[PDB]
RNA sequence: GGGCCCGUAGCUCAGUCUGGAGCGCCUGGCUUUUAACCAGGUGGUCGAGGGUUCAAAUCCCUUCGGGCCCGCCA
């Protein structure tokens, strides 16, 4: 059980990110762990409850640097 | 080779051969020849006794990589099975024998069964002896990949009535079909 | 000319391409992910190069140039399929372009295709977990022959990790079986039109460990393995009634592998082809040609269509660029 | 140019002392040949394979046989008292053997019935179906495999 | 017909001198899951009979099958 929430300099970018990323959200079928995914003006909030929730924070870091670094 | 167009005793016979493939080691090419009419003799020798139709066995010859066979009337279940839908069934019974008495063909195919009276299973070569139901099941895959790949059209019903047969012959058929499942597994996630 | 920007990310070795439909690619570029002790990943690897990788395409060619993107959203890896994903569809949205998810071994054939001479090929491709034979059939690319267990590039490796042999032990191995001199006695499975690595791989594993030379044991896995890949390519040859085959994917690198299967070949009366060192491997340009391709002929895909697919089929792709 | 002189006599006994004589025969258990294919069968693999026995008419007898064994070939195809079956090469040699041994000339002990084919599935064990001959045929051909 | 050797778990071999482990698959983790990697489980009481031995698969005999050799040829 926990939060981790994301802030990004603009809602254009919080957007970019959010939507590149939650078809990959839901693309996952069967998930490591609980998992929520929204979006919360200019910045992205990720609610976990689950080693599974270990891996999922790290999956879930990595995506999200991954699209932040695209730019 | 397997074409001679010759009567052995007035047996009208086809003497079949392995042309030496030069793209491998000489070495290989020789000790696969070898096995290879080692088994296809054996296992079409001995599937008889299974009461499973084939062709016969009447001179091998090691040395030259040659099994002088019967011929048979021309007619694959490859090309009949879309005709006739019943060779399938049979298919099913002549292979789930093999199956039950602990005997493995890898090379399961429409191409490896003649249809004139009854089916001749006209080739054994990768045959092998097996008591672990994962050869078997393998076996049975590869024939499920063989008919897709030649008449997927009708996969539904050509795996249903040799599915039919294998029943109608075998016992423990459920166990195999559930072991299957595993090697079903290996496409990646 | 429309022009297009691809990933690749099904496996170890991070690929960025952009590619024109005029016949040439501009840029092209792959990390391998050098493999650690035996934890990162390919998708760690993918994260931290794909940007990178990125910067340069950017330096090389401007962002608003690049007309669409494509990524390989299978078969491969999961979590490295996810981060190609990820990458196409942020690159997507930021520049505005459609976002196409193609397949990685139909795109290996067409690359092959393109940079080789042009034909409808028999593919035998073989990488370092993809082995397999495939082919135009159906009006469809459709499988005919793979292995159950394990591919040849990981038989390979795996082989390399026992006798310990640094990875990469692609050129290693080559080189002791070329040393070798008598084959040891090993399996030779060829179930109709697959193959059985595994007890390949075991048998020479164990024979190895009962003290057979190193060299000579390297030999008969090699001549085995890559003779069980050619019978399943003469297999398939017979049952097309094709014209050529190509030799595609990383194992495409070894020497003995492509002289052996030439000499199929030449015995056979076919054409044997296989593209450059440069598009044999995993690498961004072919999924970027590919999604041009899928493209060109008006293949349009949602951005929600764009999911990854681990287990992904050549034939699942309608393939309509004939 | 000659094939070899093959001919079923029945009623003949039979004298060990022809073995010891000094002559090239055979003489086969008339109720287990199965027919004239039977023995032009051992016949060939004799003179094509390699020899199993030092001897070209014992060879004979051990494809006939089928078994790759001498003293179970021996014990059970060789010729025994009553029909038996005649490999020969010469007429005169072939006259002093028929001399010798006794009986009457009829092949028609060769031929399979009912009981033959019944005494030569029980020796050969010939599980399954097929035709008697070309079976037997395969069963003698099959000596070439470990 | 005879002599030598082989037979142990689902697979493969030590253990026969003189009185089990590996592989396979399963389970948890390893970045859920694997490509690989680490840990626990699953596994015979040893071809069969007889005798010896407190104590044998382990020493002797017979047989069951398998491999090597000896052949004595009607």
């Amino acid at each position: 059980q926990a939060k981790i929430e994301i802030e990004f300099p603009s809602e254009d970018v919080a957007k970019v990110v959010y939507e590149a990323v939650l078809y990959e959200h839901l693309s996952v079928p069967y998930r490591r762990s609980e998992i929520d995914f929204k979006l919360e003006g200019k910045k992205i909030i990720l609610d976990i409850k689950a080693s599974a929730l270990r891996g999922t924070v790290n999956s879930y870091l990595r995506w999200i640097k991954a699209a932040i670094d695209v730019i | 080779a397997d074409i001679k167009r010759d009567s052995y005793l007035d047996f009208d016979v086809i003497i079949k051969e392995r042309v030496k493939k030069g793209y491998r080691d000489e070495r290989l090419d020789e000790n696969i020849r070898k096995s290879r009419t080692a088994r296809e003799a054996r296992y079409l020798a001995l599937v008889k006794d299974f009461g499973i139709p084939a062709p016969y066995i009447f001179d091998v010859d090691l040395d030259n990589k040659r099994i002088m066979m019967s011929y048979i009337n021309g007619k694959l279940a490859k090309d009949v099975i879309e005709d006739n839908l019943d060779i399938a069934y049979k298919i099913g019974e002549i292979v789930g024998k093999l199956h039950k008495n602990d005997v493995i063909h890898n090379d399961l195919t429409t191409s490896n069964f003649i249809f004139d009276k009854d089916l001749y299973i006209i080739d054994f070569g990768l045959g092998k002896i097996s008591n672990l139901d994962r050869d078997k099941a393998v076996d049975l895959i590869v024939f499920k990949k063989a008919v897709l790949s030649t008449h997927h059209e009708k996969f539904d019903e050509i795996w249903e009535r040799f599915l039919e047969g294998y029943k109608s012959v075998y016992d423990r058929w459920e166990i195999i079909l559930e072991l299957m499942k595993d090697v079903e597994r290996r496409a990646r996630y | 000319p429309m022009i297009c920007l691809g990933l690749e990310g099904t496996a170890e070795k991070t690929g960025v391409g952009i590619v024109t439909s005029d016949g040439e690619v501009l840029f092209n570029k792959t990390i391998m992910y050098k493999p650690p002790k035996q934890p990162r990943e390919a998708a760690d690897h993918h994260a931290e190069t794909f940007p990178k990788l990125i910067k340069e395409a950017f330096e090389v060619v401007d962002k608003n140039e690049i007309d669409l993107i494509a990524f390989s959203q299978g078969p491969g890896l999961g979590p490295s399929l996810r981060v190609t994903a990820t990458v196409a569809r942020t690159l997507s949205l930021t520049l505005k372009k459609p976002i196409i998810g193609v397949n990685h071994c139909i795109a290996h054939i067409e690359i092959g295709k393109l940079t080789t001479e042009a034909e409808d090929p028999l593919t035998l491709y073989v990488s370092g977990g993809n082995t397999q034979v495939i082919a135009y059939v159906s009006k469809k690319y459709r499988v005919f022959g793979e292995t159950l267990d394990i591919a040849v590039g990981n038989c390979l490796d795996q082989f390399a990790r026992y006798v310990n042999l640094p990875h990469p032990g692609g050129p290693y191995i080559e080189e002791l079986a070329r040393k070798g001199k008598k084959l040891v006695d090993l399996p030779y499975t060829v179930k109709g039109m697959d193959i059985a690595f595994s007890g390949l791989l075991t048998a020479a594993m164990r024979a190895y460990d009962a003290g057979e030379r190193l060299e000579d044991i390297c030999y008969s896995l090699q001549e085995y393995a890559f003779s069980m890949l050619t019978e399943i390519t003469e297999r398939a040859l017979a049952h097309t009634n094709k014209g050529e085959v190509m030799l595609v994917g990383g194992v495409a690198a070894n020497n003995r592998l492509r002289e052996m299967l030439k000499a199929m070949c030449e015995g056979q009366n076919v054409d044997f082809y296989v593209p450059p060192k440069e598009f044999c491997g995993d690498n961004g340009a072919m999924i970027a040609w590919l999604g041009l391709l899928m493209h060109k002929n008006g293949r349009w895909m949602s951005l929600d269509e764009t999911k990854i697919i681990p287990n992904y089929r050549t034939d699942m792709v309608e393939v309509n660029w004939i | 140019m000659d094939p070899m002189i093959i001919r079923g006599i029945r009623g003949a006994r039979i004298n060990n002392e022809i073995f010891n004589l000094g002559l090239k025969f055979q003489i086969l258990n008339a109720d287990v040949v199965a027919t004239k294919k039977h023995v032009l069968h051992a016949i060939n693999q004799a003179k094509t394979k390699k020899p199993i026995a030092k001897s070209f008419w014992m060879e004979i007898l051990v494809r006939a046989s089928g078994q790759r064994q001498i003293h179970e070939a021996i014990k059970i195809i060789g010729a025994k008292d009553g029909n038996v079956c005649l490999i020969c090469e010469d007429e005169e040699t072939f006259r002093k053997i028929y001399e010798l041994i006794g009986g009457e000339i009829d092949d028609s002990v060769l031929e399979i019935n009912e009981d033959k084919e019944r005494l030569i599935r029980e020796i050969f064990k010939i599980r399954g179906f097929g035709n008697v001959v070309e079976r037997v045929l395969e069963k003698i051909a099959l000596i070439e495999l470990k």
